[PDB]
């Protein structure tokens, strides 16, 4: 389509996206507490961004509900429902979808422009560098490895609840518009099964990157 | 850990590029300190203290409070 969420997670997972903080939105009662001691710029994309989740879930059925934040910042989606949010200048999004069709989702959005200095060598294996500087010319393939490791912890969670950096994922970005993270650290999900590899897709759209991770069930 | 909160959040207000002092209870992400602020951070505040930090150092200690008394502790 047009929208950038919607090109790299199937259809079956509505989303919904805002390049901008339309006026007059406001969040639900039980959402003004997390944002009632904020600065505008986080109170803006706090709630930009859970209107786009209220429309995705309002396809699936749901209707309007309050999407509170855990013990390490996850959103708190209703049973049933997984789903990833996501905020950067110039982009709000949000996907959801049926934990009977996938068993997890993440999404992260980031400038196309090059990390700032010194971070490339926090988030990145020394394989990953060299990998990266083999990649063809024209895309800022740190921006897009950062993506793409913020995504893989978005995805992780929900089926762990527990840590994942930098570090503890081998990430591969093809030109092709997918990327695979292995996972280095013991994978053991909450449902038994055991967690070491992900399918990602990615785009770059209107000055953005967009970094999908679908689990599949 | 007096001396040392108030750089950490010199060093904040670099990150954010602000002017105004910072509530040292006020966690860092309502003044929209986001995972790629946290770790330049996170690296700013290895070269200013010559020590070695855990890159889930803001997200362990997500107050100017708790960094301090983190910092603090092993330095
Ligand atoms: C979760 C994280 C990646 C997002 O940081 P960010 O700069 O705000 O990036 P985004 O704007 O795209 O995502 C923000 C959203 O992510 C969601 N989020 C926060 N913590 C989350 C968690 N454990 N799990 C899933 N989603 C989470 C929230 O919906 C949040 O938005 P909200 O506060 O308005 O409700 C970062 O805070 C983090 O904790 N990283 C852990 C370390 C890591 O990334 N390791 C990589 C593994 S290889
Ligand atoms: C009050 As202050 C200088 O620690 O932000
Ligand atoms: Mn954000
Ligand atoms: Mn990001
Ligand atoms: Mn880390």
């Amino acid at each position: 389509t047009d929208q950038l969420i919607a090109s790299v997670v199937p259809e079956l997972l509505p989303s919904a996206e805002l390049y901008e903080d339309p006026p007059g939105l406001e969040p639900l009662p039980e959402e003004e507490p997390l944002i009632a001691k904020s600065v505008a710029k986080r109170r803006n994309e706090f709630i930009t961004v859970r209107y786009c989740a209220r429309q995705a879930l309002s396809v699936l059925g749901i209707p309007e509900v309050p999407i509170l934040k855990g013990d390490k910042g996850q959103p708190l989606w209703p049973d049933g429902i997984v789903g990833s949010m996501t905020h950067t200048e110039g982009f709000r999004g949000a996907v959801v979808g049926r934990t009977g069709e996938v068993r997890s989702v993440g999404i992260d959005a980031e400038p196309h422009d090059v990390l700032p200095n010194g971070v490339l060598k926090s988030i990145a294996l020394p394989v990953e560098r060299d990998e990266l500087d083999a990649l063809p010319a024209g895309t800022h393939w740190d921006r897009l490895l950062f993506c793409a490791k913020e995504t893989t912890y978005k995805a992780w969670f929900p089926l762990t609840a527990r840590w994942l950096g930098f570090e503890d994922a081998h990430i591969t970005i093809d030109p092709d518009g997918t990327f695979t993270s292995r996972i280095l650290v013991d994978g053991r999900a909450n449902d038994g099964t055991v967690l070491s590899a992900f399918d990602g897709r990615w785009i770059i759209d209107k000055g953005l990157i967009l970094t999908a991770i679908v689990v599949p069930k | 850990p007096g001396h040392l909160a108030s750089a950490i959040a010199d060093e904040i207000r670099a990150v954010l590029r602000s002017g105004d002092p910072i509530d040292h209870h006020r966690p860092l992400e309502t003044l929209g300190l986001d995972a790629l602020m946290g770790l330049e951070l996170r690296n700013r505040l290895e070269a200013s203290l010559g020590i070695t930090l855990p890159v889930a150092l803001v997200w362990a200690y997500p107050t100017i409070s708790d960094l301090a008394t983190a910092l603090c502790e092993r330095m």
